[PDB]
RNA sequence: CGUGAGGGAAAGGUGAAAAGAACCCCGGGAGGGGAGUGAAAUAGAGCCUGAAACCGUGGGCUUACAAGCAGUCACGGCCCCGAGGGGUUGUGGCGUGCCUAUUGAAGCAUGAGCCGGCGACUCACGGUCGUGGGCGAGCUUAAGCCGUUGAGGCGGAGGC
RNA sequence: GUGGAGCCUGGGAGUGAGGGCGCGAGCGAUAACGUCCGCGUCCGAGCGCGGGAACAACCGAGACCGCCAGCUAAGGCCCCC
RNA sequence: GGAUGACCCCAGGCGGUAGGGGAGCGUUCCCGAUGCCGAUGAAGGCCGACCCGCGAGGGCGGCUGGAGGUAAGGGAAGUGC
C-alpha cells in the first residue's frame, strides 16, 4: 500500500508556527525562519534560565551594599561579620530587609560590626 | 524510471543554463518520474513446517476443548438443506447465536442450510485450519469429521 | 510579625494568612508542619544564629501540584543535534498559620 | 516572595562643589549617584539616582603632566576630520566639559545612560541656576 | 443598517484602485461623488459605479436615505491574474500580470 | 555596466515604508456661484458654462 | 514544440433533486443588491472540503535621539478574559542565522525568494551471524497432484 | 587497585585531509598561523559555561532537568562592571 | 526490599560529531469487523491560556465541515522533508 504524506507535514508546520507566534516577519509566518528563530529562542530561554539566578544575586549584593553604606560599612566587611556571628539570612531576604525593614537590617549591621 | 512512458533525452544542457542539471524525465526526483523501490508483484507465501501445521491445528481444537466450546454430534435431526432447519436443530443443540461456530461436517446438505447465518462458519473436515477454529467462539464436527482430524493429527 | 523561614534549600518571609509555594513536601494535605526560623521581626526583633532556638512557623499543607510546563530545548549548529525536554516542578502550597515566637 | 520594585520617587537633588578635586575620582562619585547604587531600593531599568549640580568645574584637578598631554579628541566624518584639543585648552574655552566628558564615560551606554546624563548639570564659577530645586550640598 | 455593492473581476490592478478608494473611506455619499467626478485617475470611473450602485441599494432595497449615507467601509481585493507573454530580446518570454480587482464600498447612515 | 541587481528582498515593512508617500491629495474644489456645484476653481463651470458671472459654454 | 525522425502536456467533483435564481433596483456590459429556491447559497455555476505562501479592511498594544541573526530573562505601562492568565513592548541584562563542507564558518566558502504538494537505503535469490518457535541422529521437501474458491492436504525426487 | 576496568568468541561500524599549544629533535634562516617525527594535552566531537576587551584549541571547568538559595575556581573588587 | 516491572528505599552514572545499541510516536493498508463509533454530525480544516505524555504525540472543548471512520491485540509497507 501507498502512504502519502498527506495530514503529517501540515500539522507539524503547524505546531512550530504556533510557538514562533509574535516573531518579526517571515519569523513568524515561514515554517523555515520560525524554526530556526526558535532552535536559538530555546538555548537563550536555557541559558537565562541559568543567568536570572545570577542576575538577582547582582541586584541584591548592590542593594545590600547600600543599605551597608548607610552605616557606614561596606558590603564585604557586612558579609565577614555575618560569616563570623554565625548569621545565614540569605541575600534575597537582606535586601528585602534593607528596604522593608530598615530596623531589622540596622541590627543586623550591629550583629556584624560586633562580630569582628 | 526505465519502465515510464517517457524519452531518455537529456532535457537540457548539463552547464550554462542556471538552472539544476538533470536527465530524463522519467528520473523519480520528477513529478510524473518513476518510482523508487515501489512494490512489484510479489509472492508472499512461504512453506510453514508440517509439524506444526498439524500440532497448530490439535491445539486449536485443544483450546475449545478445554473452554468446553468443543461439541461432537451424530447427525443433524432433520436439517434436510434448509436454513430453518438447520435453525430448529441448533436450537436443541444449545446454539442459540449468541455465540460464532465453527461447523465441520461432510454432509453437504448440512453445510447449505446454515452457511447463509452471519455467525456461522462452515467447511468440510478436509478444510479445517486453525486460522478458522481460533475465529469462531465454538467448535461443533460431527463424528465423522472429528474421525479425519484425528487421522491428519496422527 | 514576620518570620524569615527555610525550606526546599530556600529562604521566604512569611506572615500569618500568607500562601506560599515551596518545594514539594511529604506531608498530606491537610497536615500541618512546622518551619525553621532564621529571624522574626514586627513588633519585636530576634535574629537567628543561624536558627532561633524556641521559634517555629506552623503551616497548613493546602495540597501539592505541578508547575506550568517549560520547555527544555537544546541545539548545537551544524552538528544536527537537537533536544526537547518538557519539564514540570513539583511544588507543595502552604497556608502559614501562626508564627510561634 | 519577589525582589521589592519600588514605585517612581522624587529624585534628590544635590549640590557639589568641584574646586580642587581630582577629575577622574570625583567623576566616579558623581556617576554612582546619577545611577542611583547609593539607594537601596536601586533598580537598573529606570532612572533613579540623583540629579547632580556641580560648581567650579572650571577649578577641577589633575597630576602629572596632564594638562599640556591629555588630548581630546574628534572626527568629523571627513578626510582629516580628526580634531585634538589638550586639556589646557578645554579648559581655557569650554571648561565644563571637561567634567561631563570624564563622567559621560563612566555612564553605561544606551537610552537609560544617556537619560541619566542629562541629569548632570556643570557649571564654571561658583553659580548655578537651580535655587528653585533647592540642591542639597554634598560632601564628597 | 448598511447597504454595500461588490465589482468582481473589474479588469485593473489593486494597488491603482486603492489609491482612489482611500479618497472616499469615510466620506459622505456627496463628498465621495465630488472627489470621484474631479480625480484624475481611471479607477475614478470604477469606484464611481460601485458607490452608486450602493447608494441605490440603500434607498431601493434597505430603507436608508440617501441624504444620511456615508463611505463606512470600502476596499480593494485582488482578484485571479490574467497572464500574458511579453517577448524580450534574445528569445526571452517574460509573464506580463495584467491583474484584476473586486472593488467593495459600504455605506450607512449618519444619525442626526 | 554589469548588471545591478537587489542583494535582498524588499521586507513588506520596508516596501510599504517607502509608499508612504503615495497617497494621493483630493481634488481642490470650490462651488460655483451661479449653480452651486462643486467643481475646480479657475475653471470654467462643467455644469453650468459660467465663469466670471456670465455664461462661456453650451453645457 | 520540431524541417523531420521524434518529443509531448495541463485539465476530475453544484445539489438529494436544476428546484441553475421569474420579477424589481444600480450598471453600456461585467458585477452586484433585493426577491425567490434549497436542510445548507462564503453549495450560485470563476460552484464539495477549502490549509499555506501572498494581498487587503477593521480593532488592541506599540513606535519619529534610535545601533539590530531580531530572540531570550527581568521588571514596569496599557488593553483583554475572570493572589490567576492572554496580548503588546518601554527600559535593563545576555546574545555571531540554518544547512553543507572543513584543521577551523556569523562568517565576505556551498545551497536555499516564500509556501504547498512529489522527492532518496528496497526487493528477489543465495550467504553469514543473531534471534522466536517446530522436530532432533535426524531435519526438511521441490516441481507437481488432489481439494478449496481467501481450506488445506498429498508429494522424499532432492538438499543439509 | 571492582573500574562504562581487563581478557575470550562472535555481530555492526566509522576513521585511514587533522589542527593549535607545551616539551624533545630534524628540515627552514637559533623565519612563518612554515614543515616533518616523538611524548603529552586540548579543539576536533565541549563554536556549551566563567576569565582572557572581542577570539576552536591560553587560564578555570567536563553542561540530566528545575530554583528570585549557599560556597568557590581562574580572574577580579575607582566608574562603565 | 518484595519476590520475578507491582512499587518503594539508598547509592552512583547520564557534554558529544562519524558510528554501535535500545525503547517509543505517527502515516497507508489487512485480520479483529455480517462488529463498533457516526446527521443528537465521520474524515479533513480552524482555534484553545485545559488534561495526559520526557518527547515524537494522544485526549478533550468551541467553530467549520457534511459521510464516512474504526478500538484492545497483532500483521504488512510506496511510512515522517
Ligand atoms: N463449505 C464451505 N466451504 N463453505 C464456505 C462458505 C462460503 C464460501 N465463501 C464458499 O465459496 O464456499
Ligand atoms: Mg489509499
Ligand atoms: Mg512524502
Ligand atoms: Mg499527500
Ligand atoms: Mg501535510
Ligand atoms: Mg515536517
Ligand atoms: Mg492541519
Ligand atoms: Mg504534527
Ligand atoms: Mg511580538
Ligand atoms: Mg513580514
Ligand atoms: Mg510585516
Ligand atoms: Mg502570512
Ligand atoms: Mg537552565
Ligand atoms: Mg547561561
Ligand atoms: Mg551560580
Ligand atoms: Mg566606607
Ligand atoms: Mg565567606
Ligand atoms: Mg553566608
Ligand atoms: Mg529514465
Ligand atoms: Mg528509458
Ligand atoms: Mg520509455
Ligand atoms: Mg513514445
Ligand atoms: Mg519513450
Ligand atoms: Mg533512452
Ligand atoms: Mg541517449
Ligand atoms: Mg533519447
Ligand atoms: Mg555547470
Ligand atoms: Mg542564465
Ligand atoms: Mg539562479
Ligand atoms: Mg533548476
Ligand atoms: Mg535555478
Ligand atoms: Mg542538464
Ligand atoms: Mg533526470
Ligand atoms: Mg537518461
Ligand atoms: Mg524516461
Ligand atoms: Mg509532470
Ligand atoms: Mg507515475
Ligand atoms: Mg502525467
Ligand atoms: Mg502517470
Ligand atoms: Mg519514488
Ligand atoms: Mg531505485
Ligand atoms: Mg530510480
Ligand atoms: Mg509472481
Ligand atoms: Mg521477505
Ligand atoms: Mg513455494
Ligand atoms: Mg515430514
Ligand atoms: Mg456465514
Ligand atoms: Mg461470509
Ligand atoms: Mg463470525
Ligand atoms: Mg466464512
Ligand atoms: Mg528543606
Ligand atoms: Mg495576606
Ligand atoms: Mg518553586
Ligand atoms: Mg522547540
Ligand atoms: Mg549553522
Ligand atoms: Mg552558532
Ligand atoms: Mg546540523
Ligand atoms: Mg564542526
Ligand atoms: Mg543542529
Ligand atoms: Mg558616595
Ligand atoms: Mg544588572
Ligand atoms: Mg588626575
Ligand atoms: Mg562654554
Ligand atoms: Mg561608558
Ligand atoms: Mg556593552
Ligand atoms: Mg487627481
Ligand atoms: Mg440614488
Ligand atoms: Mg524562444
Ligand atoms: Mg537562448
Ligand atoms: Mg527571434
Ligand atoms: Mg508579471
Ligand atoms: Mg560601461
Ligand atoms: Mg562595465
Ligand atoms: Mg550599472
Ligand atoms: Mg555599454
Ligand atoms: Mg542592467
Ligand atoms: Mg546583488
Ligand atoms: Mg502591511
Ligand atoms: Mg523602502
Ligand atoms: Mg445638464
Ligand atoms: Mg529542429
Ligand atoms: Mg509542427
Ligand atoms: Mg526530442
Ligand atoms: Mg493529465
Ligand atoms: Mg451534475
Ligand atoms: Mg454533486
Ligand atoms: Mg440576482
Ligand atoms: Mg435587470
Ligand atoms: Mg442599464
Ligand atoms: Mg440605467
Ligand atoms: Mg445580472
Ligand atoms: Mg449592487
Ligand atoms: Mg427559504
Ligand atoms: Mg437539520
Ligand atoms: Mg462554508
Ligand atoms: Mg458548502
Ligand atoms: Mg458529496
Ligand atoms: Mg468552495
Ligand atoms: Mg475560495
Ligand atoms: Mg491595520
Ligand atoms: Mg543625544
Ligand atoms: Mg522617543
Ligand atoms: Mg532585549
Ligand atoms: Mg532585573
Ligand atoms: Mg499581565
Ligand atoms: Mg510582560
Ligand atoms: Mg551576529
Ligand atoms: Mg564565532
Ligand atoms: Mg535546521
Ligand atoms: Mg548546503
Ligand atoms: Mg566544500
Ligand atoms: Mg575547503
Ligand atoms: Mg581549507
Ligand atoms: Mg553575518
Ligand atoms: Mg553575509
Ligand atoms: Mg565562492
Ligand atoms: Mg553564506
Ligand atoms: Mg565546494
Ligand atoms: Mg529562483
Ligand atoms: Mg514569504
Ligand atoms: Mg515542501
Ligand atoms: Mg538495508
Ligand atoms: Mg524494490
Ligand atoms: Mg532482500
Ligand atoms: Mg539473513
Ligand atoms: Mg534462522
Ligand atoms: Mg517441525
Ligand atoms: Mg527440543
Ligand atoms: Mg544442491
Ligand atoms: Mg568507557
Ligand atoms: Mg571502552
Ligand atoms: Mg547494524
Ligand atoms: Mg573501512
Ligand atoms: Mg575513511
Ligand atoms: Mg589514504
Ligand atoms: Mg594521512
Ligand atoms: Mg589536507
Ligand atoms: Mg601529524
Ligand atoms: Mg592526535
Ligand atoms: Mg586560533
Ligand atoms: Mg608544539
Ligand atoms: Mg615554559
Ligand atoms: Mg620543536
Ligand atoms: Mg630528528
Ligand atoms: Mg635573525
Ligand atoms: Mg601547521
Ligand atoms: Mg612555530
Ligand atoms: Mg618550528
Ligand atoms: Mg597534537
Ligand atoms: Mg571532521
Ligand atoms: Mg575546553
Ligand atoms: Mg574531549
Ligand atoms: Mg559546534
Ligand atoms: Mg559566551
Ligand atoms: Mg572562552
Ligand atoms: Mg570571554
Ligand atoms: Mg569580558
Ligand atoms: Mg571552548
Ligand atoms: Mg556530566
Ligand atoms: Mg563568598
Ligand atoms: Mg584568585
Ligand atoms: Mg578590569
Ligand atoms: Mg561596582
Ligand atoms: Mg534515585
Ligand atoms: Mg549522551
Ligand atoms: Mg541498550
Ligand atoms: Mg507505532
Ligand atoms: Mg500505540
Ligand atoms: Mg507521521
Ligand atoms: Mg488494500
Ligand atoms: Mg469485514
Ligand atoms: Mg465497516
Ligand atoms: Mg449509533
Ligand atoms: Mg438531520
Ligand atoms: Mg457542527
Ligand atoms: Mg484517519
Ligand atoms: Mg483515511
Ligand atoms: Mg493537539
Ligand atoms: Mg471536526
Ligand atoms: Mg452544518
Ligand atoms: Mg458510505
Ligand atoms: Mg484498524
Ligand atoms: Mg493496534
Ligand atoms: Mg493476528
Ligand atoms: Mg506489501
Ligand atoms: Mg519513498
Ligand atoms: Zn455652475
Amino acid at each position: 500500500p501507498r502512504a502519502k504524506t498527506g495530514v503529517v507535514r501540515r500539522r507539524k508546520h503547524k505546531k512550530i508556527l504556533k510557538l514562533a507566534k509574535g516573531y518579526w516577519g517571515l519569523r513568524s509566518k515561514s515554517f523555515r525562519k520560525a524554526r530556526e528563530t526558535l532552535f536559538a529562542a530555546g538555548n537563550y530561554a536555557y541559558a537565562h534560565r541559568k543567568r536570572r539566578k545570577r542576575d538577582f544575586r547582582r541586584l541584591w549584593i548592590v542593594r545590600i551594599n547600600a543599605a551597608c553604606r548607610q552605616h557606614g560599612l561596606n558590603y564585604s566587611t557586612f558579609i565577614h561579620g555575618l560569616k563570623k556571628a554565625g548569621i545565614e539570612v540569605d541575600r534575597k531576604n537582606l535586601a528585602d530587609l534593607a528596604v522593608r525593614e530598615p530596623q531589622v537590617f540596622a541590627e543586623l549591621v550591629e550583629r556584624a560590626k560586633a562580630a569582628q | 524510471r526505465g519502465e515510464v512512458a517517457y524519452s531518455g533525452r537529456k532535457i537540457w544542457p548539463q552547464k550554462h543554463t542556471g538552472r539544476a542539471r538533470h536527465g530524463d524525465i522519467g528520473a523519480p526526483i520528477f513529478v510524473g518520474g518513476g518510482v523508487v523501490f515501489g512494490p512489484k508483484p510479489r509472492d508472499y507465501s512461504y512453506t510453514l513446517p508440517k509439524k506444526v501445521r498439524k500440532k497448530g491445528l490439535a491445539m486449536a481444537v485443544a483450546d475449545r476443548a478445554r473452554e468446553g466450546k468443543l461439541l461432537l454430534v451424530e447427525a443433524f435431526a432433520g436439517v434436510n438443506g434448509k436454513t430453518k432447519e438447520f435453525l430448529a436443530w441448533a436450537k436443541e443443540a444449545g446454539l442459540d447465536g449468541s455465540e460464532s461456530v465453527l461447523l465441520v461436517t461432510g454432509n453437504e446438505l448440512v453445510r447449505r442450510a446454515a452457511r447463509n447465518l452471519p455467525w456461522v462458519v462452515t467447511l468440510a473436515p478436509e478444510g479445517l485450519n486453525v486460522y478458522d477454529i481460533v475465529r469462531t467462539e465454538r467448535l461443533v464436527m460431527d463424528l465423522d469429521a472429528w474421525e479425519v482430524f484425528q487421522n491428519r493429527i496422527g | 510579625m514576620f518570620a524569615i523561614v527555610k525550606t526546599g534549600g530556600k529562604q521566604y518571609r512569611v506572615e500569618p494568612g500568607l500562601k506560599l509555594r515551596v518545594e514539594k513536601l511529604d506531608a498530606e494535605p491537610g497536615a500541618t508542619v512546622e518551619l525553621p526560623v532564621l529571624l522574626l521581626g514586627g513588633e519585636k526583633t530576634v535574629v537567628g544564629t543561624p536558627v532561633v532556638e524556641g521559634a517555629s512557623v506552623v503551616a497548613e499543607v493546602l495540597g501539592h501540584g505541578r508547575g506550568k510546563k517549560i520547555l527544555v530545548s537544546k541545539f548545537k549548529a551544524k552538528v544536527q543535534y537537537r533536544r526537547k525536554k518538557g519539564h514540570r516542578q513539583p511544588y507543595t502550597e502552604l497556608l502559614i498559620k501562626e508564627i510561634r515566637g | 516572595m519577589k525582589t521589592y520594585v519600588p514605585k517612581q520617587v522624587e529624585p534628590r537633588w544635590v549640590l557639589i562643589d568641584a574646586e580642587g578635586k581630582t577629575l577622574g575620582r570625583l567623576a566616579t562619585k558623581i556617576a554612582t549617584l546619577l545611577r542611583g547604587k547609593h539607594r537601596p531600593d536601586w533598580t537598573p531599568n529606570v532612572a533613579m539616582g540623583d540629579f547632580v549640580v556641580v560648581v567650579n568645574a572650571d577649578k577641577i584637578r589633575v597630576t602629572g603632566k596632564k594638562l599640556e598631554q591629555k588630548i581630546y579628541t574628534r572626527y568629523s566624518g571627513y578626510p582629516g576630520g580628526l580634531k585634538k584639543i589638550p586639556l589646557e585648552k578645554m579648559l581655557a574655552t569650554h571648561p565644563e566639559r571637561v567634567l561631563e566628558h570624564a563622567v559621560k564615560g563612566m555612564l553605561p551606554k544606551g537610552p537609560l545612560g544617556r537619560r541619566l546624563f542629562k541629569r548632570l548639570k556643570v557649571y564654571a564659577g561658583p553659580d548655578h541656576p537651580h535655587q528653585a530645586q533647592r540642591p542639597e550640598k554634598l560632601e564628597v | 443598517m448598511e447597504a454595500k455593492a461588490i465589482a468582481r473581476y473589474v479588469r485593473i490592478s489593486p494597488r491603482k484602485v486603492r489609491l482612489v478608494v482611500d479618497l472616499i473611506r469615510g466620506k459622505s455619499l456627496e463628498e465621495a461623488r465630488n472627489i470621484l467626478r474631479y480625480t484624475n485617475k481611471r479607477g475614478a470611473y470604477f469606484v464611481a459605479k460601485v458607490l452608486e450602485s450602493a447608494a441605490a441599494n440603500a434607498v431601493n432595497n434597505h430603507d436608508m436615505l440617501e441624504d444620511r449615507l456615508y463611505v463606512k467601509a470600502a476596499y480593494v481585493d485582488e482578484g485571479p491574474a490574467l497572464k500574458r507573454v511579453l517577448p524580450r530580446a534574445r528569445g526571452r518570454a517574460d509573464i506580463i500580470k495584467k491583474r484584476t480587482s473586486h472593488i467593495t464600498v459600504i455605506l450607512g447612515e449618519k444619525h442626526g | 555596466a554589469k548588471h545591478p541587481v537587489p542583494k535582498k528582498k524588499t521586507s513588506k515593512a520596508r516596501r510599504d515604508a517607502r509608499r508612504s508617500h503615495h497617497a494621493l491629495t483630493p481634488p481642490t474644489l470650490v462651488p460655483c456661484p451661479e449653480c452651486k456645484a462643486m467643481k475646480p476653481p479657475h475653471t470654467v463651470c462643467p455644469e453650468c458654462g459660467y465663469y466670471a458671472g456670465r455664461k462661456v459654454l453650451e453645457v
